[PDB]
């Protein structure tokens, strides 16, 4: 009934409960290398998981016997194994379990193990409906755990539980635009579920995107979506962005744009367009400033479309 | 002088537009914390500790390699890691390991090695794909008629099959989950051993696609955020299935490129993330990749001289603010060493300093002229004649 950290806790071998079983200490070999100084707790409660483990012992205990070997190291996948198992045999409260890993997860939001014993769960008592808030309340420490996220995706396809998301990602967006994460949400509930063919729809986004790009100048996430969103198309399908961005060179201007018209005027050069010639150059010239000048650490990378355009545009 | 010192390099500072995002600060404090260190070379700077730590780091690895305190307690489940990041790291920094632990490492593996196939955390764990990477990865390293036996090839190919999926990619472990980071491992692991079967990968080319989302990168699981651990994944693994080509390589080299800091100098694993040393290696891994990969499908401008990243602001960096004066490496400025770091940050630096496309080659070896690591291979981290051998071997098989 207790807990690792009660002060009236006491070792498995000076337990009644568990006298009837003897540890199974774990072999390093005559000559042991990266070994581990297990301090007394913790080396004491696995000696006692192995004999059980060892033992196949679907027992009641080895089952509370489990909580404490993921307290000591919650990241031991083959612990939280045969966890599982005492959950199928004993037919353990999968609710009751439900809320021992909300905790859990709430703790270590950065495991692995943790996160897919939440899925396994779940797709046991086919019930997400806990979910949705949970890993909302995990974002809401963190706005960008990845686990928090991936599980989400999951619990929404499998789930078809669209519906009132897009409002979530709008929602974070406000607390923080900048938050890359969120715009990838973004892009899965739609590609997902509208898609952007419609007109409208990347008319609607499109829009927006530049709203939050005005807003803040340099959030490179707002560029990555917008070329994000119009890229496969090719841009040299939207000639009307070539101009909007141009209205932004003043009190807007930022290596992001530098870019993206770059980029746009690489798709023009690989679609006949009229001063095949004139633009070859207007582009050319913008990955000086870039290499040298806005984005110098890039330059590497710059002096390579540079070349690149050329070795294919000229003659 | 060094380029992150440089005066018009503060120009590179955050401009948060006069907006406020929990991003934005925390960028903030670490432009703070990582300026401090460029600018602290105010009152001498005659010959910069713009050094290697090789014997410091030596110690903290000779030592954690033959015990670890009660601290490691948390990775008492990845015991097998802790041997390959410590083996590789010296490799790395070079010195030689002693033929006589060479045995204890193997005799360990060789006990973590389930009885059907794979290895695990440590003496009597479930089979997983990442400790039986690293203790794979790491037997080759040793390079011995005596590593390269603890591997049972053949069972190791029947765990593979078992968690291999119907779409393609593989479970992590039984029962466990996907993601790239899976489909490295297997890859990773039967071409070295060669114990591919023209009915294995099977989809896999075309799941690791699958990953790549609109930001031209990869992430964990189809539809999952850009990310620079797992992006090296699912690449490195089709650089290795030959399947390169089926992602949209210039959707890719745009983003990796944006992925490095226009201040610090290293990377950030994902878009307005901070920075972090050990993906000095995850993301700038990327490009002798991408490299190959472009070079391969014939194309010209790539350059003959450096990768396509700025090789000296990252090791201007990762000795700058990556260095622990105890010993070891680290995340950024101010954070726990560990072998791990200790491990990917150096791998990180190894691939800064070496070129290597085509029969030319041409380092850049900023600090002191000791501070040049010997080669790691693209793919699989490790000596990159550690893995001609490994695979010269398992071949006559
Ligand atoms: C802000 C979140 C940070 C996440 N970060 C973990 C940092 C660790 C580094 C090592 C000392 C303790 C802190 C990176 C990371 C991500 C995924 C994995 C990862 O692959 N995930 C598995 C590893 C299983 S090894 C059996 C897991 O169970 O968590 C690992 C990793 C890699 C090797 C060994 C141990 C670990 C944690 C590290
Ligand atoms: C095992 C590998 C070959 C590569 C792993 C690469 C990584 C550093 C993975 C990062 C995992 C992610 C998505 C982050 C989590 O720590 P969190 O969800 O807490 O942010
Ligand atoms: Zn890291």
């Amino acid at each position: 009934f207790l807990s690792l950290d009660s002060p009236t806790y006491v070792l498995y071998r000076d337990r009644a409960e568990w006298a009837d079983i003897d540890p199974v200490p774990q072999n390093d070999g005559p000559s042991p290398v990266v070994q581990i100084i297990y301090s007394e707790k913790f080396r004491d409660v696995y000696d006692y998981f192995r004999a059980v483990l060892q033992r196949d012992e679907r027992s009641e205990r080895a089952f509370k016997l489990t909580r404490d070997a993921i307290e000591l190291n919650a990241a031991n996948y083959t612990v939280w194994h045969f966890r599982r198992v005492l959950l199928r045999s004993l037919q353990k409260d999968l609710q009751e379990e439900m809320n021992y890993i909300i905790a859990i997860i709430e703790e270590q939001p950065k495991n692995y193990q943790v996160w897919h014993h939440r899925r396994v769960l779940v797709e046991w008592l086919k019930d997400p409906s806990q979910e949705l808030e949970f890993i909302a309340d995990i974002l809401n420490q963190d706005a960008k755990n990845y686990h928090a996220w991936q599980h989400r995706q999951w619990v929404i396809q499998e789930f078809r539980l669209w519906d009132n998301e897009l409002q979530y990602v709008d929602q974070l967006l406000k607390e923080d635009v900048r938050n890359n994460s969120v715009w990838n949400q973004r892009h899965f509930v739609i590609s997902n579920t509208t898609g952007y063919s419609d007109r409208a729809v990347l008319e609607r986004e499109v829009q927006y995107t530049l709203e939050m790009i005005k807003l803040v100048p340099h959030n490179e996430s707002a560029w990555n979506y917008l070329k994000g969103i119009l890229q496969d198309r090719g841009l040299s399908r939207y000639p009307n962005l070539l101009n909007q961005l141009l209205d932004l060179q003043p009190s807007h201007s930022s290596p992001y744009l530098i870019a993206f018209l770059v980029d746009i005027y690489e798709d023009m050069l690989e679609n006949q367009c009229d001063n095949k010639e004139d633009i070859l150059n207007k582009a050319l010239e913008l990955c000086e400033i870039l290499a040298k000048e806005k984005d110098t650490i890039r330059k590497e990378y710059w002096r390579y479309i540079g070349r690149s355009l050329q070795s294919k545009h000229s003659r | 002088p060094l380029y992150s010192l440089r005066p018009e390099h503060a120009r590179e500072r955050l401009q948060d537009d006069s907006v406020e995002t929990v991003t934005s600060i925390e960028q903030a404090k670490v432009e703070e914390k990582i300026q401090e260190v460029f600018s602290s070379y105010k009152f001498n700077h005659l010959v910069p500790r713009l050094v290697l730590q090789r014997e410091k780091h030596f110690h903290y690895l000779k030592r954690g390699l033959r015990q670890l305190t009660d601290a490691y307690e948390c990775l008492d489940a990845s015991r097998p890691w802790l041997c390959y990041w410590i083996l590789h790291s010296l490799e790395l920094l070079d010195e030689p390991i002693p033929q006589i632990v060479a045995t204890d490492v193997c005799q360990f593996l060789e006990l973590c090695q389930s009885p059907d196939g794979g290895f695990g955390g440590g003496p009597g764990q479930y089979p997983h794909l990442a400790p039986t990477y690293a203790a794979v990865n790491a037997l080759c390293i040793i390079g011995t008629e005596e590593a390269y036996n603890v591997i049972n090839r053949e069972k190791l190919l029947q765990y593979l099959y078992s968690l291999k999926q119907p779409d393609g990619s593989f479970l992590m472990h039984v029962g466990g989950e996907v993601d790239v980071r899976s489909a490295y491992c297997a890859a990773s692991v039967a071409s070295l051993t060669n114990i591919i079967t023209p009915d294995l990968f099977e989809g896999t080319a075309e799941w690791i696609a699958r990953c790549q989302n609109w930001e031209g990168g990869i992430g964990g699981v189809p539809g999952m955020e850009a990310h620079g651990g797992y992006t090296f994944c699912g690449l490195a693994a089709l650089v290795i299935l030959k399947k390169e080509r089926s992602l949209n390589l210039k959707s890719l080299l745009q983003w990796v490129t944006s992925r490095q800091m226009r201040f610090e100098g290293g990377f950030q694993g994902r878009c307005n993330k901070l920075v972090d040393g050990c993906y000095s290696f995850w993301q700038a891994g990327l490009l002798p990749l991408l490299h190959r990969a472009l070079h391969a499908q014939g194309d010209p401008a790539l350059s003959m001289s450096h990768w396509m990243f700025h090789q000296q602001a990252l090791q201007e960096y990762i000795l700058m603010c990556c260095q622990c004066p105890a010993g070891g490496l680290l995340d950024k400025p101010g954070k726990s060493r560990d072998f791990y770091h200790t491990c990917y940050c150096l791998s990180g630096l190894s691939i800064a300093q070496h070129f290597g496309s085509g029969a030319m080659l041409h380092d850049v070896v900023m600090g002191v002229p000791e501070n040049v690591l010997q080669p790691t291979h693209p793919v699989y981290n490790i000596g990159p004649d550690k893995v001609i051998q490994a695979t010269t071997h398992f071949l006559q098989k």
